[PDB]
RNA sequence: GUGGAAGUCUGUUAGAGUUGGUGUCCUACAAUACCCUCUCGUGAUCUAUGUGUAGGGGUGAAAGGCCCAUCGAGUCCGGCA
RNA sequence: GUCGGGUGAGAACCCCGACGGCCUAAUGGAUAAGGGUUCCUCAGCACUGCUGAUCAGCUGAGGGUUAGCCGGUCCUAAGUCAUACCGCAACUCGACUAUGACGAAAUGGGAAACGGGUUAAUAUUCCCGUGCCACUAUGCAGUGAAAGUUGACGCCCUGGGGUCGAUCACGCUGGGCAUCGCCCAGUCGAACCGUCCAACUCCGUGGAAGCCGUAAUGGCAGGAAGCGGACGAACGGCGGCAUAGGGAAACGUGAUUCAACCUGGGGCCCAUGAAAAGACGAGCAUAGUGUCCGUACCGAGAACCGACACAGGUGUCCAUGGCGGCGAAAGCCAAGGCCUGUCGGGAGCAACCAACGUUAGGGAAUUCGGCAAGUUAGUCCCGUACCUUCGGAAGAAGGGAUGCCUGCUCCGGAACGGAGCAGGUCGCAGUGACUCGGAAGCUCGGACUGUCUAGUAACAACAUAGGUGACCGCAAAUCCGCAAGGACUCGUACGGUCACUGAAUCCUGCCCAGUGCAGGUAUCUGAACACCUCGUACAAGAGGACGAAGGACCUGUCAACGGCGGGGGUCUUAAGGUAGCGUAGUACCUUGCCGCAUCAGUAGCGGCUUGCAUGAAUGGAUUAACCAGAGCUUCACUGUCCCAACGUUGGGCCCGGUGAACUGUACAUUCCAGUGCGGAGUCUGGAGACACCCAGGGGGAAGCGAAGACCCUAUGGAGCUUUACUGCAGGCUGUCGCUGAGGACUCUCACUCCGGGAGGAGGACACCGAUAGCCGGGCA
RNA sequence: CGAGUGGCUUGCUACCUCGAUGUCGGUUCCCUCCAUCCUGCCCGUGCAGAAGCGGGCAAGGGUGAGGUUGUUCGCCUAUUA
RNA sequence: ACGACCGUAUAGUACGAGAGGAACUACGGUUGGUGGCCACUGGUGUACCGGUUGUUCGAGAGAGCACGUGCCGGGUAGCCA
């Protein structure tokens, strides 16, 4: 996780870095198909390693709050 | 690092060339002006007033 | 004195001018002459330079390839329409007045076919209130309640890449390497840590500025820097 | 166990820098040098060339620092005896 | 360097040989910039050269640089200029928008050349051999031709293919050494043409419900393994090239580790890592054309910049030569280069100085201070506290081992890879040299990496992530320009501007009276134009009515400037200091008082605390980690000291040669007293005093160096400040012009904005010109 | 209370020096003064002795090491004639 | 060019109720200062002899380099405390 920092910065920078970077990189259930293979290639940009759908999101997760309201309304 | 003598090792870069129009070594290779008689700036020839006393 | 750094920055030297030779593109709505029988395919999703947000690249039907703001859920070999009669999906752009009442836009027109101007960062989102034959309400990012022409256009959704803001930098070095893809000059000196002669806040022993900070909206540039015209400082009150 | 992250550690690798000796030098090898010690060395790193910003103006992680041995306002000539 | 010799009128330093040394990322090889003939030859030594000179980067005289395929030339990069347009009093000035051009010689992209031979000096350029590219012509072939591909790309980890090099085994050729039988060198051979293909991707077959696979991740009924196939790599293998070339000769064969080069897998980004010309796509023969510019040499302790033949500065590649070892480390040695980091001769060579070695006993007593020096040290095993943000602290600390020789075991395909065992054995000492941490505790500061005063400051200062407040909906906020215009901005509130505080953690009290900002405002005050009255045959002018912003007045606001006292059991002027911390980097008094520690402690730490004059983002407290930051203590060690000695190298001293500068009113062998503008070698009185020279350490010449940086003076200068004086930009506001029709209103036609356009939005407003009032250290 | 000497403290003055006479403390090295701390020789004592205390001659010699503090000064420690 | 001290005998004496406790003189030694000297002890001793690490000369023998000894041990003359 945040280990990479050892001791420097403190606990809130590198807790939150850990939640962030844990749910970041947990498998994802693809949209596509319903596969638990997203993986993030970038700053808000997602791809399902088994059927190669590649799509937007957050940055840091594949979907947002505010993005999983559009397709209530 | 000193301003002095160990930073004029550094100078090695070619700028003032000898000019086209009025042959001094003025010519800024880089801005392509001459300094002296004002080719690549001017049609007419560089010129000033206080390039002598005032009254002469 | 000295032009302090805010007068430095008009000046649009390279020191203070954003790197436009690298970034991609102007993300304008495309031009329709009418009918909405403009269709592409998402052929690619782009990193934007100037935004620290994704991009989708569209082929349209006419053949032509744009880079587009691309709104959060958009992916490869999705379809997207762009007209009056588009249909009224995450990434489809249209008229405001085409679009129902309650649903988050974005990259919306301030003036009909301008391309775009309001909700564009990362994960925001304008939200459409009321419709009319004259006016159609707007809620912007800010909270603020926009009054447009019902013929400006906008794209349904919010914009990807949201929390982007929720991570900490940690470091001084992710700033840097972000400052280095805007126009912006940093890191950032005090005011109070400079010398007289460069800032109105400077000098004297130890650090502070010798005058309030509150300044007035007629100041001249030179003397108008810390809090601006403000209503108020403070948390109390 | 694997993996190999890091403005991560050691390091006279290249390369960059300069804490102390208040050592040597101080008509010098040198108008800022020499030696030992010391610090950095995967990054906000270092470096070459090209290119841009010009004088009440630049540039400045701010020391009134730097802008060709000169800067609390460059240099040249002129105003000027 | 030394011994011989060569040349010469002349030889320490010009050349030959021998012996002795120096340089190994350089003192070797190739080059960029820059220099410009310094390059080669002959003849010279007046000049230049730290001495000499027959020598030379010096002087004289000649000579030397050869290209279709190496650069330029071509392309476009940040960006520059020119023309047009616009601004400007104007231009050689200035912004946008068009067009065109310019912009890369090591080191961006890019059609094509290799090997050998030759010269005093050039050389992928000449010559020999072999080859290749483009264009054009002719001929055959071909109707395809533009979709696509390439050029074309970040950082980190890693597999696979694989050449050179290096090493190992054995053979061949030559050399060296001579108790052995060892040691060294060589054993060659290009571009190009042809051929081979691993990885990746995909297809057929197949039919896995748990198997397939990796260094790792991973893969699959949406079809795994296995089997077959399409496409498909090297600057690589193989064959030709080659009775080419090269070598005195032999003119090898296999292997390991494998830079180059080829091709894959993985991971990271609030960071996304050029473009264009060109090329492929798109056959073959033969012929012709391929012009123009660069090409020498140095590339540095003498060819560049630094006034110099300057110990400085100055880019690239040779990063795979051997031993060593983790190593591109040290040390030693090759290939190659050098004895020019260019004055020599002499004295056991004194004093004194610069570097340095060794010092008995004591062991920091030295000193402001352990400054300087030293101690420790590599690797393996055991073992490791407080505290902690659970990462760290940590190599904590502390303890033990370490060579050689003989024979072996284990891991691995193996290494000339690594980990161990048994026995034997030497030394004072086995990381034997070299390389190579001394350790521990308490306190202050800043969280951390990072920045800085080129040339006396590296820090506690600046930055930083984090916290916070302010402005702005984009025809915006902020900022540059006189204007035309422009940065922010291919940006749009999860934005970006303006400020403050400065990681985390626990927190951040009271005050809006003054000042600042902002909002409001019945009434008051408040300019100009227009209007009204008086005045003037008109005008000046006097007064009036109306009244914008502004002010008065009210309100909001302190993570806004700042403030939180004295008195009594409230007063100034709003409040009257809360949590915390406290004799502080803030406490005058002060070496405060108590304690710790020491023989003794103005220090340090803990406690107390009435704080001359702490205190909450002018942030308070606190704090793991970090630090060439400040202070204190301990263990270890030591010539810092007691108290100095002996030694080493270079100077110093004598000799040959070369050969400056500083300084100089004059006189001058002085000493003791006195006197004098009171700080005399020179005056007075005495004393002393034969002249000259060498070495010395520096008492004096109020020594030399610099028209005192301190202080004051001048109706001197400059930088800075502000509620100093006076002004100037700039902003807000009214008014007039632009400006039109029907104290509140509608409309469209100027004008503005959006739109490719139609058209839409706005609209006599806004922008712009003029003027008036307010603000106005932003500026003079 | 009165009278003096010194020129070690401090103050006063502005005579010398602003075309410069480098601060304090320490250190090292040399000479000196006496208003004597020790040592030599004396006188008195509220001098038995031992020892104190006070005084006289006397400048030959000696007057040291350490803890805080930059300190001078001073406080402190163990030695010392 | 010598200054000063301690100790012994005098003497547990004189003195004094006791406690306590001298001197003249003769001796032995220490300390500070001074001049000189090296038989003794100690230091040095890049004369010398030995051991030994890395590397190079093929091994051996014998050597160079590792800064004016690579490192370690011993140490003559001389100089020194
Ligand atoms: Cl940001
Ligand atoms: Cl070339
Ligand atoms: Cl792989
Ligand atoms: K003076
Ligand atoms: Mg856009
Ligand atoms: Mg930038
Ligand atoms: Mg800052
Ligand atoms: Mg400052
Ligand atoms: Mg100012
Ligand atoms: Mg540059
Ligand atoms: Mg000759
Ligand atoms: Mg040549
Ligand atoms: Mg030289
Ligand atoms: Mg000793
Ligand atoms: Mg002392
Ligand atoms: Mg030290
Ligand atoms: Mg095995
Ligand atoms: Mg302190
Ligand atoms: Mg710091
Ligand atoms: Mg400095
Ligand atoms: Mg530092
Ligand atoms: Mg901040
Ligand atoms: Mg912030
Ligand atoms: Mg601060
Ligand atoms: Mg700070
Ligand atoms: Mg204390
Ligand atoms: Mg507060
Ligand atoms: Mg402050
Ligand atoms: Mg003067
Ligand atoms: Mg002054
Ligand atoms: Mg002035
Ligand atoms: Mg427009
Ligand atoms: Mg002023
Ligand atoms: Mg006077
Ligand atoms: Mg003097
Ligand atoms: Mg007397
Ligand atoms: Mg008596
Ligand atoms: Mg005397
Ligand atoms: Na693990
Ligand atoms: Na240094
Ligand atoms: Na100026
Ligand atoms: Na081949
Ligand atoms: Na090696
Ligand atoms: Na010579
Ligand atoms: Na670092
Ligand atoms: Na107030
Ligand atoms: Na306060
Ligand atoms: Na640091
Ligand atoms: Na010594
Ligand atoms: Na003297
Ligand atoms: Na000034
Ligand atoms: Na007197
Ligand atoms: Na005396
Ligand atoms: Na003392
Ligand atoms: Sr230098
Ligand atoms: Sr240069
Ligand atoms: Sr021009
Ligand atoms: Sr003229
Ligand atoms: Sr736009
Ligand atoms: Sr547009
Ligand atoms: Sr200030
Ligand atoms: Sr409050
Ligand atoms: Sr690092
Ligand atoms: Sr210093
Ligand atoms: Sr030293
Ligand atoms: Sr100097
Ligand atoms: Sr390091
Ligand atoms: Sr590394
Ligand atoms: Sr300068
Ligand atoms: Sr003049
Ligand atoms: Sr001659
Ligand atoms: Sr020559
Ligand atoms: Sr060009
Ligand atoms: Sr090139
Ligand atoms: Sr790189
Ligand atoms: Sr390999
Ligand atoms: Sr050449
Ligand atoms: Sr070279
Ligand atoms: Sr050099
Ligand atoms: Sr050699
Ligand atoms: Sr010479
Ligand atoms: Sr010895
Ligand atoms: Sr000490
Ligand atoms: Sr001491
Ligand atoms: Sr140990
Ligand atoms: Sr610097
Ligand atoms: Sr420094
Ligand atoms: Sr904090
Ligand atoms: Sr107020
Ligand atoms: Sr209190
Ligand atoms: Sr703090
Ligand atoms: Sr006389
Ligand atoms: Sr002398
Ligand atoms: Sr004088
Ligand atoms: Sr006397
Ligand atoms: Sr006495
Ligand atoms: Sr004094
Ligand atoms: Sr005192
Ligand atoms: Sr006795
Ligand atoms: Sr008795
Ligand atoms: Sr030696
Ligand atoms: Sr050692």
């Amino acid at each position: 996780r945040s280990g990479r920092f050892g001791a420097r910065y403190g606990r809130v920078s590198r807790r939150r870095v850990a939640e962030i970077e844990s749910e970041m990189n947990e498998d994802h259930a693809c949209p596509n198909c319903g596969e638990d293979r997203v993986d993030r290639q970038g700053t808000g940009i997602w791809q399902c390693s088994y059927c190669d759908y590649k799509f937007t999101g957050g940055s840091y997760k594949p979907e947002t709050p505010g993005g999983k309201t559009v397709r209530r309304s | 690092t000193g301003a002095g003598t160990p930073s004029q090792g550094k100078k090695n870069t070619t700028t003032h060339t000898k000019c086209r129009r009025c042959g001094e070594k003025s010519y800024h290779t880089k801005k392509k002006v001459c300094s002296s008689c004002g080719f690549g700036k001017s049609a007419k020839r560089r010129d000033y007033e206080w390039q002598s006393k005032a009254g002469e | 004195g000295r032009r302090i750094q805010g007068q430095r920055r008009g000046r649009g030297t390279s020191t203070f001018r954003a790197p436009s030779h690298r970034y991609k593109a102007d993300l304008e709505h495309r031009k329709v002459e009418d009918g909405d029988v403009i269709a592409g395919t998402v052929v690619d999703i782009e990193h934007d330079p100037a935004r620290s947000a994704p991009v989708a690249a569209v082929e349209f039907e006419d053949g032509d390839r744009r880079l587009i703001l691309a709104p959060e859920g958009v992916g490869v070999g999705d379809e997207l329409q762009v007209g009056v009669s588009a249909e009224i999906a995450p990434g489809n752009t249209l008229p405001l007045a085409e679009i129902p009442e309650g649903v988050p836009v974005c990259n919306v027109e301030s003036s009909p076919g301008d391309g775009g101007k309001f909700a564009r960062a990362s994960g925001v989102n304008a939200q459409l209130l009321t419709h009319d034959r004259n006016v159609a309400v707007v809620k912007l990012p800010s909270g603020e309640m926009k009054r447009l022409d019902p013929q400006c256009r906008a794209t349904i959704g919010v914009v990807a890449g949201g929390g982007r803001t929720d991570k900490p930098f940690v470091k001084a070095g992710n700033k840097h390497h972000k400052m280095k893809a805007r126009g912006t000059k940093w890191p950032n000196v005090r005011g109070v840590a400079m010398n007289a002669v460069d800032h109105p806040f400077g000098g004297g022993g130890r650090q502070h500025p010798g005058k309030p900070k509150s300044i007035s909206r007629n100041a001249p540039p030179g003397r108008k820097v810390g809090d601006i015209a403000s209503k108020r400082t403070g948390r109390g009150g």
